[PDB]
């Protein structure tokens, strides 16, 4: 009963930071690589970040590398996305993802509901 | 009949010749086995024995095919010399105690004894060789070692002497599977050809039965071989156990990932064994005469 619940999104100004959480449930998260995708309206879902089962490696899309870090806590079954130096083009719904193989020809994707991150472009 | 010293020397030389000839197959198998472990940002993906060999040669040089070759030669000189030169002494100890023809069980037991002792003796060589074969400058993982003896010194002084025996139990398991499967499959196919008259008892029956047995042994030991390679290659802390590594391979990559590098593995097993057998018999007779 895989369940991914993303939280921590919101509306922040350009240059702001935001920490997204992903509570993973219904599976042994310690054996699975975890992914963060994002999708904005009018665009295809975009892979953002990936982290190993215990956090041994982390990989990022070139558009987010250095600004976004992916972190893990398997004792809490939580995956974190710290997003610094946010740009208005980072506005998207961010999705936590598990790709499960097991006894499968292809990996099967489990997604959360997504958490909306809007980066504001206002000048004060 | 060759002396046990002649047998050990001949097995060592034959194993070294086979290993130096077939080493690029070993490098290709290792590069295929660790391929999906960490995602790569490079466009260099390995596929097939020829594709992997050419990709390695053209992205990182001819010599990178023979990376860890001195470790492989040390593995021959110690491990394979023991495993091949002591086989007849062990087999005589077992079967000739009662003046018995060598049964399948006798062969299995002799091979298990020699292979287990050889695996334990030569595990440091396997660790260093696998870690040198798997290391690259292209896939975002930093190489740890500059060569065979540098790897020996670094592992010994940073991971302990026990860190040089990492992956011993998966290697023992692979050795058991290879031995049992090859011998049982060889006898089963020899009978199958003889009773369904498919081949009669010239050499081709023995040769085709050896080919099938070798492929079956490689296929049966492939999951353990992949897990062994990835566990041995892994730095301390990445995998809390060998079953942990296997479970992560299963959940993140599926069942077919347990047969990565199967074709290079089977090619190396077959070619290595043929070359080693020819050179070993030739060396034993050629020395033992003079
Ligand atoms: C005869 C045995 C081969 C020569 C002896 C080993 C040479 C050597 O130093 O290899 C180390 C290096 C690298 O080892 P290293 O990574 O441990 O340093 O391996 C080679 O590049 C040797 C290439 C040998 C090519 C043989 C082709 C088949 C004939
Ligand atoms: N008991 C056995 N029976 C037949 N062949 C074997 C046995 N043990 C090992 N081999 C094969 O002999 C070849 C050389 O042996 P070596 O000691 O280099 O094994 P390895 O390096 O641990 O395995 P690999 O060569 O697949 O990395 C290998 O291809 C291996 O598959």
């Amino acid at each position: 009963q895989v369940q991914l619940v993303e939280s921590g999104g919101g509306l922040v100004q350009a240059g702001g930071s935001l920490r997204l959480s992903c509570a993973a449930s219904g599976f042994p998260v310690m054996y699975y690589n975890m992914h963060w995708y994002r999708q904005a309206p009018g665009k295809e879902r975009e892979w953002v970040a990936a982290i190993e089962s215990t956090g041994w490696w982390a990989h990022y899309a070139d558009s987010v590398k250095g600004r976004f870090t992916i972190s893990r806590d398997n004792a809490k079954n939580t995956v974190y996305l710290q997003m610094n130096s946010l740009k208005p083009e980072d506005t998207a719904v961010y999705y936590c993802n598990v790709k499960d193989f097991g006894w499968r020809w292809e990996a099967y994707d489990y997604w959360g509901q997504g958490t909306q991150v809007t980066v504001s472009s206002l000048e004060h | 009949h060759p002396t046990l010293g002649v047998q050990l020397f001949s097995a060592g030389i034959a194993a070294c010749l086979a290993d130096v000839i077939t080493f690029p197959l070993d490098t290709a198998k290792v590069r295929l086995q660790v391929q999906g472990e960490c995602p790569t940002s490079s466009v260099i993906r390995y596929k097939g024995v020829l594709g992997t060999i050419t990709a390695v040669v053209k992205t990182e040089g001819r010599m990178k095919l023979y990376s860890g070759l001195p470790a492989g030669l040390q593995r021959q000189i110690s491990s394979a010399s023991l495993r091949i030169g002591l086989y007849d002494t062990v087999q005589e100890f077992l079967t000739a105690g009662k003046e018995t023809a060598p049964s399948l069980g006798s062969k299995i037991l002799a091979g298990l004894t020699t292979g287990g002792v050889a695996v334990f003796i030569g595990q440091p060589t396997e660790v260093v060789k696998v870690r040198l074969q798997a290391q690259s400058h292209l896939h975002g993982i930093k190489p740890r070692y500059t060569g065979t003896y540098n790897a020996y010194r670094i592992i010994a002084t940073t991971e302990g002497l026990t860190g040089l025996w990492k992956g011993t139990t998966p290697n023992l398991m692979r050795s058991v599977i290879i031995n049992c499967t090859e011998l049982v499959t060889y006898d089963l196919m020899k009978e199958a050809f003889v009773k369904n008259n498919i081949l009669a008892d010239d050499v081709p029956c023995h040769l085709v039965s050896a080919l099938i047995a070798g492929f079956c042994a490689t296929a049966m030991s492939s999951p353990v071989d992949v897990v062994k390679t990835r566990f041995i290659n892994s730095p301390p802390g990445q995998y809390k156990s060998v079953p942990n590594c296997a479970m992560k391979v299963f959940t993140n990559e599926g069942p077919t990932a347990f047969f990565k590098g199967l074709v290079p593995s089977f090619l190396r097993l077959g070619s290595w064994n043929v070359i080693m057998f020819v050179c070993f018999e030739q060396l034993k007779r050629e020395l033992s005469k003079s």
